[PDB]
């Protein structure tokens, strides 16, 4: 009889750090040795190279197709009123330069030498553009606006759209819009609540980030180990050894950084296979549940899912799914047909439901009394063949209306 | 890539710095992807910044419904 | 092309390299080549193994596109191309597939004004189906999509509550059906 609307986070990483890695410098620092007897390995670093620019473009492709599925940017008008919904710590504040909402504001304040940091190719400037045209194509647009051009949609007729289309009549939104609106506000105020309160609840970005840099610290710290040779430094065996003597150990040294460098790399490149597969299934999830309206459960969010909101985060992407929670249970009597005048009478969409004697239709989702009538019913058979059928009479319309 | 080109037409962007295209102030559809922002196309070689489509709100008020 | 390499070792040759060097350095440089192509073995089966594992996830895809998009109709938004998807035609290809698909894309946007109910002899209005639109002083109903006008009729709409508390109701005049063939 009585529902709210609840609204939760899923975080789902989107792109690790991208990372290239020479092979010689990494090797020794500016020694000729390694010049003239890494080649005797055949081009073993090469395909290493080649595997990390691999890597590189891949992320760059999978950033850039995860949220990139616009052809035109939106951007909402001036006017803020959306009637009765307050969309201000959701829609982006112009006040900070960097054009932020304050809960993507949170969330990046929460989240925390031969090598090489490519930086991403897409930096946060374009991601919070990408979000914020995405919020205001979902919200100006309605649920239509992937499929061809831009249109125009207010938001009450398109809640109206999605509560038609989640199994329940369009009238009951404007019965109490105002305590839609109301619950609305104060679950957005709640989960900014929880955001800022919970701090494991950014852990998968957090666990991402330190196994980057805990997979680099350990390459730099067994990087200057001795490898059972006699020194540990790079370049300290060119003087003190002499080079037809330091052979042995030379090649000992850089077949155990190979196998070292090898070992990482595999790691980086099955973790990198992980986080395209979790990136690709958040692709999914955005394409299914922000452009337009799902009808299957328990995929996004914890409920019937409406629809939800993407929001810029580091390294991945946080959705705010908005869902119907009914509650207010009541128990009632039913039955699966009704015999008038001799024939089977059946529900077009509903059930019959009596509280005591009286017998009633209603939706599925929702509980409101409606008079049963010809309209919503149809004659297909006879009541011999039905089990646990009532008896009770059936109000025809256009029945004493045309006598007159 | 990475490194400040103090030590070593000249262009300095967040990865470093570009030699050989001049920097422009208008945008161009991106092809040749370089980092933070930055892309170049050959039409002379120039780079410019990441260009989003074009800008294009719709028209919205209290009553008004597009129906095609 | 890893197997021409010395590997560090005199030569890359197997036969001839024992006839030169004696069996006590040979075993030697045995072991090292032996070590050395076993790594890259090691190399090129992790490459096949983590190409199968991809391949596999991306053929599972194609699979539960070949299951969704080409038996029956999809109603899910933009997995089976962009846009709304109707059917798709898959053929032939060499260690791949191919996918048409079948989409519906509207164009030819006309502005026009609504209503979120209609109040009407103390009593709300609702479409059962369609959509209140209208251009001008005269009001119609259509579908969601190739806007096609209609007189508002008693089977195409229903009755909700009286008309008190939903905000943005505008009057209209109902024509209702039957009305006039009351006297034959
Ligand atoms: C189950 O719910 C139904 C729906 O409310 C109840 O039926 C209602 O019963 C009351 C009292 O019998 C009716 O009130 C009467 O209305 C007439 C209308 O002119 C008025 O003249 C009378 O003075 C009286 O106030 C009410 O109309 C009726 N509602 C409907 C829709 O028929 C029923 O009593 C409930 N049963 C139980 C066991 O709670
Ligand atoms: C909004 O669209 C409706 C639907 O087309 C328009 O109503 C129709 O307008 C036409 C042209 O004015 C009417 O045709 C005229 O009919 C009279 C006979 O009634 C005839 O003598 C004229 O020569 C002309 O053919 C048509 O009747 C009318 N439909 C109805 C049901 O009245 C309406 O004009 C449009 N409004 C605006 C502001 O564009
Ligand atoms: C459904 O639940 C909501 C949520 O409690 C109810 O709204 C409350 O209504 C009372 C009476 O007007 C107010 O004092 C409360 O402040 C409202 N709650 C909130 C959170 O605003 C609503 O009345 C319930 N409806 C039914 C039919 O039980
Ligand atoms: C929408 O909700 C926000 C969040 O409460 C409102 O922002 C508040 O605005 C008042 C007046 O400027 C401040 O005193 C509060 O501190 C703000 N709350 C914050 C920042 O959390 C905003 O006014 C609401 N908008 C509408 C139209 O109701
Ligand atoms: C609904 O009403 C019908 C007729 O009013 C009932 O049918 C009769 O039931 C009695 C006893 O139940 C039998 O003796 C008659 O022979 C039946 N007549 C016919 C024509 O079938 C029917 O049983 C009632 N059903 C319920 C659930 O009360
Ligand atoms: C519906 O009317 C609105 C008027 O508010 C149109 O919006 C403007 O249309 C003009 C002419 O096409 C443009 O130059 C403006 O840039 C539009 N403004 C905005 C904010 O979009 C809208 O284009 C009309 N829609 C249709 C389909 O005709
Ligand atoms: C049509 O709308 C008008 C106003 O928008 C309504 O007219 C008023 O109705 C109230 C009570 O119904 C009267 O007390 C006023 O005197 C009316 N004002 C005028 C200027 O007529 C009218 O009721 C609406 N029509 C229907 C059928 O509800
Ligand atoms: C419905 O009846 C069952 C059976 O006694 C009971 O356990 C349950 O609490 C009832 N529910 C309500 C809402 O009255
Ligand atoms: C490069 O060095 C100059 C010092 O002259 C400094 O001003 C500038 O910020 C540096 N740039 C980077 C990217 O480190
Ligand atoms: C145009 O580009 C130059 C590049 O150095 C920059 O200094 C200048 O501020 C830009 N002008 C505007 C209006 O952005
Ligand atoms: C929508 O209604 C509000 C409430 O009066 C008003 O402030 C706003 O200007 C309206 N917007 C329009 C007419 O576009």
């Amino acid at each position: 009889t009585n529902f709210t609307i609840s609204v939760t986070t899923e975080i789902l990483p989107v792109s690790m750090t991208k990372t290239s890695v020479d092979c010689t410098m990494y090797i020794c620092g500016d020694s000729t040795e390694c010049s003239n007897l890494l080649l005797q390995y055949g081009s073993f670093c090469t395909q290493l190279k080649r595997a990390l620019t691999g890597i590189a473009v891949e992320q760059d492709k999978n950033t850039q197709e995860v949220f990139a599925q616009v052809k035109q940017i939106y951007k909402t008008p001036p006017i803020k009123y959306f009637g009765g919904f307050n969309f201000s710590q959701i829609l982006p504040d112009p006040s900070k330069p960097s054009k932020r909402s304050p809960i993507e504001d949170l969330l990046f304040n929460k989240v925390t030498n031969g090598l090489t940091v490519l930086p991403p190719l897409l930096t946060d400037e374009m991601i919070a553009q990408y979000t914020s045209a995405l919020l205001a194509g979902t919200i100006t647009s309605g649920w239509t606006f992937g499929a061809g051009p831009a249109l125009q949609i207010p938001f009450p007729m398109q809640m109206a759209y999605r509560f038609n289309g989640i199994g329940v009549t369009q009238n009951v939104l404007y019965e109490n819009q105002k305590l839609i609106a109301n619950q609305f506000n104060s679950a957005i105020g709640k989960i900014q609540d929880s955001l800022s309160s919970t701090p494991s609840a950014l852990g998968k970005l957090q666990d991402v980030v330190n196994h980057n840099a805990q997979a680099l610290n350990t390459l730099v710290k067994q990087l200057s180990s001795k490898f059972g040779a006699i020194s540990s430094v790079l370049n300290d065996i060119l003087s003190r050894l002499d080079p037809p003597e330091a052979e042995v150990q030379i090649d000992r040294l850089i077949t155990g950084r190979l196998q070292s460098l090898q070992t990482y790399v595999t790691q980086q490149l099955i973790r990198a296979a992980e986080i395209r597969a979790s990136a690709n299934l958040a692709a999914t999830k955005m394409s299914e549940c922000v452009l337009g309206q799902s009808k299957r459960v328990d995929f996004c969010g914890k409920g019937y899912h409406l629809m939800s909101f993407p929001q810029s985060a580091p390294h991945g992407v946080v959705f705010l799914h908005v869902t119907y929670v009914p509650a207010q249970e009541k128990n009632f009597t039913t039955a699966p047909a009704i015999c008038h005048d001799g024939k089977a009478h059946f529900p077009r969409e509903g059930v019959f439901v009596s509280n005591g004697t009286h017998w009633f239709v209603t939706q599925r989702n929702f509980y409101e009394p409606q008079i049963i009538t010809t309209d919503n019913t149809f004659v297909s058979g006879n009541c011999d063949v039905v089990i646990g059928i009532v008896n009770n009479t059936v109000y025809d319309p256009l029945q004493p209306e045309l006598d007159s | 890539q990475g490194v400040n080109c103090t030590e070593v037409n000249v262009f300095q962007t967040r990865a470093g710095c570009l030699i050989g295209a001049e920097y422009v102030n208008n945008s161009y559809e991106c092809d040749i992807p370089i980092g933070a922002g930055i892309c170049a196309s050959y039409q002379s070689i120039i780079a410019y910044t990441m260009s989003l489509g074009a800008e294009n709100s719709v028209a919205y008020s209290n009553n008004s419904i597009a129906i095609p």
